[PDB]
């Protein structure tokens, strides 16, 4: 029976490891594409919704300049984005349709999800009901134990990274700081206020650090502010390591007692790392309300369906100046992204 | 209240990984 299961993970490890060991590359071109608009803009991302010339089908591309990525020592994990994002396949992951390169620029054409960002849609509701706060949760315990299943450490969960699709499930995004290893990793990655304590004393971590984002992300959705928080990141850190957990008036003995094992210093005693595995989250009072492959397959009432405006343009967002992007007569960078 | 404090606060906006 969770034979299933044990059965799952095999077929999709060899199917993730052919395409991992052989990566699928320069598979279109700007040209092929109409820029629409500019839905984000950072310190070297960029997110361009546009239309696919041919069919009329619209795509996130995020275009991110070469030399940017450099400067900012970005190059593994600019690769390692794309190497594990080409690779990969679940429900809750949002797909990598294109991608390809130019003088100037990398290109990841994804899926254009047009639902809302979890975190507008939760700072505007305030905070999730538990009820609902599960349902995505739920989501995320399973797309976890799929990257875990491939050596792979997310690195940077909280709301941003959550998309709502239509039909009202997740969709994860932004695999920056991804990779895939099997003993424990170093950097510094992720976001002030997901940060385990490992990583913040940077002892080397594994797929546990993905765990107690975990429970952040379960806490911010359920209070509706971060369970550690304050004004300059250097603060974030320390409510952190000192490890002092105060839930609010309206949590269920249940979510805090769940909580109370995913935001565990401890790693022997924290969940997702001890050897039962994802069943002592997965098997949790909080989730006896949850059907695990109801989920999968997606055949679940959602909480919310967001009103979207069908593809494209439906409303809202927030608008940026258009930046044009430009491509030099001169191969920028070549050596090192060859293999992107 | 824990809450206000919240919002007072800056880092209610849609936040910033870090690696600068
Ligand atoms: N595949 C996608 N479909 C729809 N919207 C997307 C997609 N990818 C990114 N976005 C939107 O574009 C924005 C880009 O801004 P950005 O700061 O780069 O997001 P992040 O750095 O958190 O990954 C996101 O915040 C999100 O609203």
């Amino acid at each position: 029976e969770q034979e299933s299961v044990k059965e799952f993970l095999a077929k999709a490890k060899e199917d993730f490891l052919k395409k991992w060991e052989t990566p699928s590359q320069n598979t279109a071109q700007l040209d092929q594409f109409d820029r629409i608009k500019t839905l984000g803009t950072g310190s070297f991302g960029r997110v361009m919704l546009v239309k696919h010339k041919e069919s009329g089908n619209h795509y996130a591309m995020k275009i991110l300049d070469k030399q940017k990525v450099v400067k900012l020592k970005q190059i593994e994990h600019t690769l390692n984005e794309k190497r594990i994002l080409q690779a990969v396949n679940f429900p809750f992951l949002v797909k990598l349709e294109f991608s390809f390169k130019d003088n100037s620029n990398l290109y990841m054409v994804m899926e254009y999800v047009a639902g809302g960002e979890m975190f507008s849609h939760l700072r505007r509701i305030g905070r999730f009901s538990e009820p609902h706060a599960r349902f995505y949760a739920a989501q995320i315990v399973l797309t976890f134990e799929y990257l875990h299943s491939l050596d792979l450490i997310y690195r940077d969960l909280k709301p941003e990274n959550l998309l709502i699709d239509q039909q009202g499930y997740i969709q994860v995004t932004d695999f920056g700081f991804a990779k895939r290893v099997k003993g424990r990793t170093w950097t510094l990655c992720g976001t002030p206020e997901y940060l385990a304590p490992e990583i913040i004393l940077s002892k080397g971590y594994n797929k546990a650090v993905d765990w107690w984002a975990l429970g952040v992300l379960i806490y911010e959705m359920a209070a509706g502010y971060p369970p550690f928080f304050a004004d300059q990141p250097i603060q974030i850190y320390e409510k952190i390591v000192s490890g002092k957990v105060r839930f609010p008036s309206h949590f269920s003995s249940d979510l805090k007692d769940l909580l109370r094992n995913l935001l565990q210093v401890d790693l022997t005693k924290r969940f997702g790392n001890l050897p039962n595995g994802v069943n002592d989250i997965k098997n949790h009072k909080w989730f006896a309300t949850t059907d695990w492959i109801a989920i999968y397959q997606r055949k679940v009432e959602a909480p919310f369906i967001p009103k979207f405006k069908g593809p494209g343009d439906t409303s809202n967002a927030d608008d940026y100046e258009e930046e044009e992007i430009r491509v030099s007569i001169n191969e920028k960078c070549g050596k090192e992204f060859t293999e992107f | 209240t824990t809450y206000a404090d919240f919002i007072a606060s800056g880092r209610t906006g849609r936040r910033n990984a870090i690696h600068d």
